[PDB]
DNA sequence: GATACGAATCTTTTTCCGTGCCGT
DNA sequence: ACGGCGG
DNA sequence: GATTCGTATC
């Protein structure tokens, strides 16, 4: 009852600690050390460091500060309209940092802000640009505002690579002293698919749930991403392997109908060595059945008669 | 402090307008500076960061010096207040107020409010007013937290959705639409920026280098600001850094025209119609998008295409219009009309305009034929006893019943066909 | 960062005693600090008004028990809880 | 008191000995407790799987007595919105647990219905209360879940019942109950449910209940079928074999005389021919794909209602033509 | 007085035929006390409705079901809101203390029950907002959910309800109650009569109800106490006459496309409907000895597809012009 | 007023054009207190409604037929104010809950269960004790309407009697369908039209010329007595009150614009042709025209084209039927009209 | 003199922001 | 006791 | 994104 989740516990302090992104964590480290930070959009997928690099950021270069210089809000708290006009006050006060450091009011998620939020922050980041800077972390780019974008500096975090994830994992295993095989940590990244939250999850939960980090341990407790099953059902060559995928890996290991048809709309989208005819095709046959499973029927002859259709669409 | 701030135009010809424009502006300007001027109000509407405040302080810093300040506002009746107090602004007080804060407009109250009382400047018997100018930056509003409202403020933040018609249409008000920063104006200031920094840009050893994101930069974003911040960014780095500006929000015809046609910068249908999809969405996923393709696929050739293929993607809207309002719907749609158009596209094609849907005009029309039923449906009712359907009314009775009516008047009651006839 | 301070005098604080967190032993110079949304906080107001004499305890598990009697009229009793958690400042605003 | 409710609620398990089939995960969240250290979970599965059982047993077996006062459970029966998320919770997750039982839990059932904005809003409530409270997940659609919403929870997946969990279970319930099965009448419930623990406790209920004397009255197999108004295997197989061999007018009259030798439906029957001919070594493999896309059509027609008679015909067209095509 | 079919509902569960799969269970609850929460899904006009309200009436009694039966049906808005208060509400709410009569003479359960009429027309959000209601107050209140298609039923709520398939009443297993209430409105019919009155009405006894009153009622009218015949029914229903029929099938043999054009305009104008004669061609030409095999498994899909289009709400016209049509191409 | 209301029947002894229905109709009036719920369907303009006033005559005696109007207001889910004309009798309803849109249902469950749920007891009360509510046009309700009124028939139906007239009933649910009696009202023969006709001429100066015109608009009409009788009065007005057998037989302004689309369409097939067909398409639906009578009235003149095969035929009729479902299960009708004829001629080059 | 470029035109019917009681 | 603090 | 008109400039 006093030890804390892995993935709070070894969440980075410093900006040294944040790996991937190396061009990006270098120049967020040499706007600590110089100073004069921009207004900034972080964006970028979950997992990444969006976050543990803005709260990195504005503790190295706020510092002893740090209590009256940064001004966190995020979703969980209210920030409408009249909270823009909390983030007045913060940025009308003075206060006496180091030369060339300024305030930083970070809002975290602030893609699910309100437009008239936007509207009002466009006339605080341009009356109050001397004193405090505006570092903004979202997920998609495009939900803030263009001429809020437009005094930014927009910075894209791309996905965390296999390398980045497992020199991370390394780290925090020599600190946890934990027993591994390089078989069973490539099994984790595999998992992972670039996160690094879901990384240290499924690494805590194989070391709480067996001890030994082993492909076998982690594949029985966790499953492989189910939308590259999708994709490998969808790709099947005959009708029999593609059905036996959906019975198998999807059907009896407890994924709903409905979860399998987005994840095959998602999928086709973005296939590759497909034709564009033969892509629309199965976007529509998917779309036809997506129709059915929302009426109610969410049974596996729909998703067995999907997948004919697909199958007869791509012979032809 | 930063680029877009430290090296501001200190005159006009360091403001990154075009040569027209800017004459036109300055001309409005200098005739809305007039005792008795026809024109009131200067709406300047546009993209963000295309010069629309800037040059406007500069050429008030010259005007108001000559038939005598901004006098900027600050965002329920709060604004009332305000200008309550804009009007005396009056000679001597010749200010020109330039209304670049919008009092909030996506609340339906104060933006109706903002709308009357915007009209009541505009029809004020006051002899003198001071020039009235509001800047609208178009930017399309992201999709919203499930907001079900779908408004038209919901959509797009542009002039036509805060104003209404008449604002729109007044003859006193004057509008000056603005475009995105040509490249030639961009790389002209961006380079100019570069021979300020030339020194450390050559410290840094990037002085050689500077041309080439000079051009990529003014290739990539039509924001002066933006291409400054981005100009900064790189400049003030270190490594390979990559070169990141500001996303912009295609235009409805803009997307049709992708749609029909293509790109010349993605030669990959699936690239394209994902990236569309992905930035997109708060326009390809209206219905108005369908009928614009609809009204609009014949604008390809001039109309002198096969009429299979014209077959093939109408009988395909009609199949996604009954998919519901389903993601795939529109990915199997807009697919469709794409690899149509990519298979029958050559090289000698004089392609057509396209032009908006026509649905808002019928559905108007439909309404008027409603109100026309309704008023010989309660005539009959009140001096005949007879009740008809609205069915039979649009049936039989729109075009017998007048016509019985007005020739038995040839020898209160309709004697035109029931809303209008038919053409 | 607004204080409200309650008088010395007998007669407004009728009697202050801190603890050791055992209710028993009384020492000088150490203060208890409780940290309450005053969402919370506020739920008591209706009750004060028409209160004769108030009793605050708070134990150190982070419970707020306010007690209030009036005049035999009626007894109200409201627990509060503590908030997770500035102490540095707090300390610092009341030395000052 | 506990003798009047339905099986599937007087039959809900009290303690993770008594959750079957979910074995993997089970050890896993036992050793997470015994540790003391419990991430935010993710339970995901098909409806009556063991999710809520297996989240209010752990909350048991964490704290107790004081499972009233540490455990915030919130469902799809109360409001969750931007609101709620931001008051109710926040402050369950401010608060302090008394020290009760180390941190505070929150179970948020059914989350899958939960709008996005609070599932945006509950992020930020998720990591930064972690050091006080624990949050816990139960969806069985994974697609209205936000991406960073799982990035941040622990996903355990709760697979379909295994039989021999079913068959375990089955036999708690008989003892409890002074009931006897025949094996076959316990292979037809354990298809019947389709990895379901409901289905399983409501036939039973219903054979209990069916028999005239529930004490010394076994429940057979034909006792299931007549309560749960399922076809026999062997009224399948005749069906089939009639479409397969004999003639329309024999198939049609066959078929029409299954039907209402008991008053079987006809999707149950789709279902079970769809099974053997999903057996079947067709060789042509348009077979398999007319097949399942005519029987999906009707399926789907029959959803929504129609003539009961035309559909069966269409059923035996299908078949007829499809098993035409393997001859070619 | 009142219609047929309001006069001669079930008043207790003995009353209920050719259901005993569902009404043995629903008597055998009487005893006991441990009623699950119910899924009564069925063609229309087969018994549920009847059977529910006299189960709860066998149950309580009419002065305890004021105060422990909540009905909701379609008449009524039934939306989230609704569901997560007022249900919720009366689901928390305490069993009320049952009289001395009551308790003397009903077995008074000690729990509530509401009934959901017309579940299918709830929206997801609403029958997701029913699943723990449901299961935390399930030992104080009871469910039934009402539904013709069981698929418009989410899965995580037909999980938690025990299902009761309501069977098409057919003339092998309504016979005897229509023939009750023949005898005992003194109806004189034929031998045959009362049967086809129920092969007309396909698995509806409200229709072989209401057919039989009107019939009764013009014999009534027409006063020689002579016996109703199988045309009398027939004609009330709608069924096409035979010759009629006929005409149709030699026009669809004869192929010419505006023959049949002219005879299926000249057709439309009597009134038929689509779906009764789609299903007495459906009847022909699949009992019929004259066809070949690939001929019947053609018209099979095809009356199938017209009756699926039929069912959608579409123009009769254009889709009996067009089966007919393809059954002359075939 | 006009001849189709001045000689409208207004009594169960005044129907000439069927008589086995109206020996039913009259075998329904004579016990009144056991009258179910029935619905009467059939071609447009056969006088079902006339049919259900002389039935509510029989049943109610005179005092039907004195209709007023009164104005109903409701409000949608939202705060939407809606009104609904409610034409009202002594002893009977008349509504049009289709008049209101796709929000008949709160119209449905407010002004029906209120007057389902008043007794309509006056001191100890078949005449002013059970009510007749008359639903025109029930096949617009949409799918929801009609599974409102399933228990509000059901339940109510000791003091509420409902009579529903409906050209076709597919769009009718099963269970709205099983509650009622079916009643067919077949469209009269061409004799029986000219019979009524010749009626009307005989109370009137319309002076004909031969009795062989009246048949000529008993098949112009297709067994519409409305249009029949508007016809009749249309020539008797224009070509004054004299019918010569040169009169013109006058056809909606609507229909002979369909059979210039059908020539166009045949005539030219091209994509500007496809413009043009849209621009017309635009204009009909611009007066309120439902489009599935526009794609019938199509199909059926592009049917009646002689220059056309069988083949051609047989694919205008399925494709006629596709889009017909099609523009069942959709929003937007212009996409489906405009696939219906895209595909005409794309079949017929 | 070629041409790249640029401007005009191609348009509208669940969650959150605003207006009775005490003092003189 | 009177003034101030739905779209 | 397409066409058409109109510059500005090399
Ligand atoms: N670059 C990184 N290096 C090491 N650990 C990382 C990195 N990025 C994230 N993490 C881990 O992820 C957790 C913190 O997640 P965040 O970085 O805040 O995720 P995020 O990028 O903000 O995504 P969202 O927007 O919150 S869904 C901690 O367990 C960190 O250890
Ligand atoms: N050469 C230049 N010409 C014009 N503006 C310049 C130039 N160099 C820097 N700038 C700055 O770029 C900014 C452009 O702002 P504006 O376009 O006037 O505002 P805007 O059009 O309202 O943009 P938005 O929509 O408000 S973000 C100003 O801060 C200018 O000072
Ligand atoms: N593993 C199991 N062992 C024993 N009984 C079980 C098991 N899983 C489910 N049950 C029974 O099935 C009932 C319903 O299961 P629950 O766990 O309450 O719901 P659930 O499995 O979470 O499905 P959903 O998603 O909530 S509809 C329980 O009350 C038990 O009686
Ligand atoms: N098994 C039965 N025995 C006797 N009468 C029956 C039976 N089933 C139906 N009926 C009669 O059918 C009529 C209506 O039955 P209900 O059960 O109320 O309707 P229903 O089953 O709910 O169909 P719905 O409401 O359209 S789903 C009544 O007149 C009943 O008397
Ligand atoms: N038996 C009849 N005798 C004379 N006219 C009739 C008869 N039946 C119908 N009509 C005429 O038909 C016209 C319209 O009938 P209507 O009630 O609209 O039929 P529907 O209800 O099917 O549309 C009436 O004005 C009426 O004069
Ligand atoms: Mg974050
Ligand atoms: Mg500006
Ligand atoms: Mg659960
Ligand atoms: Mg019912």
């Amino acid at each position: 009852s006093l030890q804390l989740p892995w993935v709070e516990k070894y969440r980075p302090q410093v900006l040294s600690d944040i790996v991937g992104n190396k061009e990006t964590i270098d120049r967020l480290q040499q706007i600590a050390k110089d100073g004069n930070m921009p207004h900034m959009i972080i964006s970028g997928m979950p997992g990444i460091g969006k976050t543990t690099s803005v709260h990195c950021l504005a503790h190295e270069l706020l510092g002893r500060s740090y209590a009256d210089g940064v001004l966190e809000l995020n979703a969980s708290d209210d920030r409408g309209i009249d909270v823009v006009r909390q983030i007045k006050h913060f940025a009308q006060k003075k206060l006496h940092l180091p030369p060339g450091k300024h305030k930083i009011v970070i809002l975290d998620e602030a893609d699910s802000m309100t437009a008239g939020a936007q509207q009002a922050l466009r006339r605080t980041m341009e009356l109050y640009s001397n004193s405090t800077r505006f570092a903004f972390a979202c997920n998609q780019s495009n939900k803030i505002i263009e001429p809020l974008q437009s005094r930014c500096a927009i910075l894209r975090y791309s996905k965390l690579s296999d390398e980045d994830v497992l020199k991370r994992l390394l780290q925090i295993i020599k600190l946890e002293d934990v027993k591994y095989t390089n078989d069973g940590l490539e099994a984790i990244i595999f998992t992972a698919e670039g996160d690094m939250r879901q990384a240290i999850n499924n690494l805590q939960s194989t070391v709480a749930g067996h001890g030994l980090v082993n492909a076998d341990n982690v594949f029985k407790i966790v499953d492989s991403p189910h939308p590259l099953i999708v994709k490998k059902m969808l790709l099947a060559s005959n009708l029999e392997d593609s059905i036996q995928i959906l019975r198998t890996d999807l059907w009896k290991k407890g994924y709903s109908s409905i979860d399998i048809v987005t994840t095959s709309f998602r999928v086709t989208k973005n296939l590759a060595q497909v034709k564009e005819s033969v892509r629309l095709e199965m976007i529509k046959e998917i779309g036809l059945t997506h129709m059915r499973i929302l009426e109610g029927v969410g049974t596996y002859l729909q998703l067995a008669s999907m997948l004919a259709k697909i199958h007869k669409l791509n012979n032809k | 402090e930063q680029w877009y701030e430290k090296f501001k135009p200190n005159c006009l010809e360091q403001v990154a307008i075009h040569k027209r424009k800017l004459k036109d502006v300055q001309e409005a300007l200098d005739a809305m500076f007039l005792p008795n001027a026809k024109h009131r109000i200067l709406l300047l509407s546009g993209p963000s960061g295309c010069s629309k405040s800037t040059v406007i302080k500069e050429l008030s810093k010259i005007l108001v010096p000559k038939y005598r300040k901004v006098t900027e506002f600050r965002g329920m009746e709060s604004f009332s207040e305000f200008l309550k107090g804009a009007r005396y602004l009056v000679m001597s007080n010749l200010s020109l107020i330039l209304i670049e804060d919008l009092p909030n407009v996506f609340h339906i109250d104060t933006r109706r409010r903002f709308q009357q009382l915007i009209l009541q400047w505009l029809y004020s018997s006051e002899p003198l007013l001071p020039p009235l100018v509001i800047c609208i930056t178009e930017c399309e509003i992201p999709e919203n937290d499930n907001n079900y409202r779908k408004f038209g403020i919901d959509y797009t933040f542009s002039a036509e959705t805060i104003m209404n018609k008449e604002i729109l249409m007044h003859p006193r008000l004057k509008r000056i639409k603005f475009n995105p920063i040509n490249s030639t104006l961009l790389k002209k200031h961006l380079k100019f920026i570069c021979v300020q920094n030339m020194k450390m840009l050559k410290e840094k050893n990037k002085w050689n280098k500077r041309q080439e994101v000079i051009d990529y930069i003014a290739q990539e974003t039509g924001d002066i600001r933006s291409a400054i911040t981005t100009l900064q960014f790189w400049a003030t780095s270190s490594g390979s850094l990559p070169i990141s500006t500001r996303e912009s929000t295609i235009s409805y015809f803009h997307a049709i025209g992708k749609v029909i046609h293509g790109s010349h910068s993605t030669n990959n249908d699936n690239e394209m119609i994902n990236n569309l999809f992905e930035n997109s969405n708060n326009l390809l996923s209206k219905e108005d998008f369908k009928l614009g393709i609809l009204e609009n696929y014949n604008t390809f050739n001039k109309g002198e295409f096969s009429i299979s293929d014209a077959s093939s993607i109408v009988d395909c809207l009609s199949e996604c219009d009954n998919m519901n309002g389903l993601p795939e719907s529109n990915e199997y749609g807009l697919r469709e009309v794409r690899k149509t158009f990519r298979n029958i596209s050559k090289q000698g094609h004089n392609h057509g305009t396209v032009y908006f849907p026509r649905e808002w005009k019928v559905r108007k029309l439909q309404n008027s034929f409603k109100v026309q039923a309704e008023d010989w449906l309660n005539v009959s009712l009140y001096k005949y006893n007879a009740v008809h359907s609205f069915r039979n009314i649009t049936l039989e009775f729109g075009y017998y019943a007048p016509l019985i009516r007005k020739c038995q008047s040839y020898k209160i009651d309709v004697v035109d066909r029931i809303g209008g006839p038919i053409e | 960062f607004s204080k409200i301070k309650l008088p010395s005098n007998r007669s407004i604080l009728e009697k202050l005693q801190v603890f050791d967190g055992d209710s028993t032993t009384v020492i000088d110079g150490f203060a208890v600090i409780g940290f309450f949304d005053f969402t919370s906080f506020d739920k008591i107001r209706k009750s004060t008004k028409i209160a004769s004499k108030v009793l605050f305890r708070m134990d150190v598990h982070g419970v707020l028990s306010v007690n209030i009697l009036s005049q035999p009229g009626i007894v109200i009793e409201v627990c509060m809880l503590e908030k997770e958690s500035a102490q540095t400042e707090i300390e610092l605003l009341m030395e000052t | 008191s506990k003798e009047n409710l339905p099986w599937v609620e007087k039959y809900r398990p009290e303690t993770l000995d008594e959750v079957y089939g979910q074995n993997e995960v089970i050890t896993t969240v036992r050793k997470f407790v015994d540790e003391g250290k419990l991430p935010h979970l993710l339970f995901y599965g098909p409806p009556g799987t063991g999710k809520t059982s297996t989240i209010v047993a752990l909350a048991r077996e964490i704290y107790g007595k004081n499972y009233s006062n540490m455990v915030l459970e919130l469902n799809a029966s109360d409001d969750r919105g931007i609101d709620v998320v931001r008051n109710q919770i926040k402050d369950f997750a401010s608060t302090r647990q008394i020290f009760s039982k180390g941190f505070k839990l929150i179970i948020l059932d059914e989350a899958d219905a939960m709008t996005n904005a609070a599932q945006n809003a509950l992020r930020r409530v998720i990591e930064r209360y972690t050091k006080n409270t624990r949050f816990c997940v139960l969806a069985n659609y994974a697609h209205k879940l936000t991406p960073a919403l799982l990035s941040r929870c622990t996903r355990f997946r709760f697979q379909p019942l295994p039989q021999e969990a079913i068959e375990r279970r089955i036999a708690n319930v008989l003892v409890h109950e002074k009931l006897k099965l025949s094996p076959n009448a316990e292979k037809a419930l354990i298809e019947l449910s389709n990895g379901d623990m409901r289905r399983v406790l409501n036939v039973l209920q219903s054979c209990k209940a069916t028999l005239d004397n529930p004490d010394e009255d076994e429940i057979s197999d034909d006792v299931i079928y007549e309560c749960c108004g399922a076809p026999r295997p062997s009224d399948l197989k005749a069906v089939l074999k009639s479409i397969l061999e004999d003639d329309w007018g024999t198939a049609h009259y066959t078929l029409n005389k299954v039907r209402s030798a008991k008053g079987l439906a006809l999707i149950d029957l789709i279902e079970g021919i769809v099974k053997i001919l999903e057996d079947y070594e067709l060789q042509n493999e348009e077979t398999r794909v007319h097949l399942l896309t005519k029987l999906a059509d009707i399926e789907y027609s029959i959803s929504k209602g129609g003539n009961d008679q035309i559909q069966g015909s269409a059923v035996i067209g299908a078949i007829k033509a499809s098993f035409e095509n393997e001859t070619v | 007085q009142q219609p047929w079919v309001e006069k001669y509902r079930p008043k207790n569960l003995d009353e209920v035929t050719a259901q005993d799969h569902a009404v043995t269970v629903l008597k055998k609850t009487l005893k006991s006390a441990n009623l699950p929460h119910m899924l009564f899904y069925g063609p229309p006009g087969t018994g549920k409705t009847s059977t529910i309200l006299a189960l709860t009436k066998e149950l309580y009694g009419p002065d305890l079901m004021k105060s422990r039966i909540l009905e909701l049906n379609a008449s009524d808005e039934r939306g989230i809101s609704i569901v997560r208060e007022k249900v919720k509400n009366f689901a928390r709410l305490t069993v009320s203390k049952p009289s001395k009569h009551d308790l003397e003479n009903y077995p008074c359960p000690p729990y509530k029950i509401i009934i959901l009429d017309e579940a299918d027309s709830m929206t997801a959000d609403a029958q997701s907002a029913l699943r723990r209601t449901m299961e935390t107050y399930s030992g104080v209140t009871r469910f039934c959910l009402i539904c013709n298609y069981v698929t418009r039923i989410i899965d995580p709520l037909a999980s938690r309800c025990s299902k009761f398939r309501f069977k098409a009443l057919d003339a092998s297993n309504a016979i005897d109650r229509l023939r009750f209430i023949s005898e005992q409105e003194n109806v004189k019919c034929d031998d045959g009569v009362l049967e086809r009155i129920l092969d007309i009405s396909a698995g509806d006894l409200r229709r072989g109800i209401t057919l039989l009153q009107s019939a009764s009622k013009g014999a009534q009218y027409l006063g020689d106490g002579k016996n109703i015949t199988s045309t009398q029914v027939e004609e009330l229903a709608g069924v096409v006459p035979h010759d009629i029929l006929i005409e149709i099938v030699e026009k669809v043999k004869s192929g010419d496309f505006d023959e049949i054009k002219k005879y299926v305009n000249t057709f439309m104008k009597s009134g038929w409907s689509a779906a009764s004669v789609v299903n007495q061609l459906h009847e022909y030409y699949i009992t019929n000895d004259n066809f070949d095999t690939n001929f019947k498994n053609q018209i099979s899909w095809l009356l199938f597809t017209t009756d699926s289009r039929l069912n959608n709400g579409t123009n009769e016209h254009i889709q009996l012009l067009n089966l007919l049509v393809k059954i002359s191409q075939l | 007023s006009l001849w189709v209301d001045k000689y409208r029947p207004k009594s169960l002894n005044a129907l000439s054009h069927n008589e086995e229905l109206t020996n039913f109709l009259k075998s329904l009036s004579d016990q009144p207190r056991d009258l179910p719920h029935l619905l009467l369907y059939g071609p447009n303009g056969t006088g079902k409604k006339t049919r259900c006033m002389a039935l509510l005559e029989s049943i109610f005696g005179p005092g039907v037929y004195r209709l007023k109007i009164d104005v109903r207001q409701f409000v949608t889910a939202s705060n939407r104010k809606l009104e609904l004309n409610v034409v009202s009798s002594p002893y009977h309803l008349e509504i049009t809950p289709s008049d209101m849109g796709n929000n008949d249902r709160i119209v449905i469950q407010e002004l029906l269960k209120e007057v389902a749920q008043m007794e309509q007891v006056d001191f100890q009360d078949l005449a002013h004790r059970y009510k007749c509510v008359i639903i025109n046009e029930a096949n617009s309700l949409t799918k929801d309407a009609q599974a409102a009124l399933r228990r509000t028939m059901e339940k109510y139906s000791k003091n509420i009697r409902l009579i529903m007239v409906c050209d076709s009933m597919s769009p009718i649910i099963a269970p709205i369908k099983s509650r009622c009696l079916l009643i067919r009202c077949p469209a009269p023969s061409d004799s029986e039209i000219s019979t009524i006709l010749s009626d009307v001429v005989t109370n009137e100066r319309i002076q004909l010329e031969t009795k062989d015109i009246l048949k000529r608009i008993a098949q112009a009409s297709n067994g519409n007595l409305r249009v029949s009788l508007l016809m009749l009065e249309s020539m008797a007005l224009n070509n004054e009150l004299a019918l010569k057998s040169s009169s013109p037989i006058i056809k909606p302004d609507w229909i002979i614009v369909i059979h210039k689309l059908t020539r166009k369409i045949v005539k030219e097939r091209s994509v500007n042709s496809l413009i043009e067909c849209r621009a017309v398409l635009y204009d009909l639906l611009a007066h309120c025209i439902p489009a599935n009578i526009i794609l019938k009235e199509l199909t059926f003149s592009l049917l009646d084209v002689e220059t056309l095969n069988t083949t051609n035929k047989s694919s205008i009729i399925e494709y006629s039927s596709v889009f017909d479902e099609r523009l069942s299960l959709g929003n937007k009708a212009i996409f489906h009209l405009e696939g219906f004829i895209a595909k005409v001629m794309c079949c017929l080059d």
